[PDB]
């Protein structure tokens, strides 16, 4: 009956997707996966990788 | 550790329980540049035998 942009309180049935997260890790090869892991290690102080030094 | 390994504290070692070599290690010692490559060297046109 009308086409407008409004702010209102309604009761609606809502759908939403739930897939995309952590799926990018499957396609990556081992070398790119290690590079991404290094990038994650740099930003997160609580992540460490096993070393022999 | 990069500049001079083992001078301050405990030396950082590799997987073989052997301390790594730093720039100072290459500079000095009986295996450094001065005594191994500059005061003496291997040469061409030379041989040896009994």
């Amino acid at each position: 009956m009308k086409q407008g942009l409004q702010l209102r309180l309604s009761q609606q049935l809502a759908m939403t997707p739930q897939l995309q997260q952590a799926i990018r890790l499957l396609q990556l090869s081992t070398l790119e996966l290690q590079q991404e892991l290094q990038q994650a290690l740099e930003s997160n102080p609580l992540l460490e990788q096993i070393d022999t030094h | 550790a990069l500049l001079d390994n083992g001078r301050r504290g405990r030396a950082i070692t590799g997987s073989n329980k052997r301390p790594l070599k730093s720039l100072a290690d290459m500079i000095k010692g009986k295996q450094g540049r001065f005594r191994q490559n500059l005061l003496g060297k291997r040469v061409d046109y030379s041989g040896r035998s009994v």
